[PDB]
């Protein structure tokens, strides 16, 4: 599973080129999830002569 | 004699890789100029005062 994006900075409006001081976005991480499945169980009993 | 000497005339050249928001343009040759022998070259003075 991904996470969201992002948040750009937008530009000082002089900056145009060397350099353009923009943000910075980390690449984002895609994040395990994992399942467990767990086990129950019951037993019965009767006798022939009962 | 006075004579200037090159192996590459003007070219012309440019980028956009690995640039950024910019197309730029470089120019270069090779030349020089010699005095061959020693002398034939006189100008002033014409000083100051």
């Amino acid at each position: 599973v991904e996470p969201d994006a992002g948040k750009a900075t937008w530009v000082a409006a002089s900056t145009y080129g060397t350099d353009t001081t923009t943000g910075e976005e980390v690449k984002g991480a895609l994040k395990e999830i994992h399942f467990s499945t767990y086990k129950l169980a019951a037993k019965s009993f009767i006798t022939d002569e009962t | 004699n006075f004579v200037m000497p090159r192996q590459r005339a003007v070219t012309v050249e440019r980028e956009r890789q690995a640039g950024k928001q910019r197309d730029a343009y470089y120019v270069t040759q090779r030349v020089n100029l010699q005095r061959y022998f020693a002398n034939g070259v006189v100008s002033g003075t014409y000083a100051a005062s």
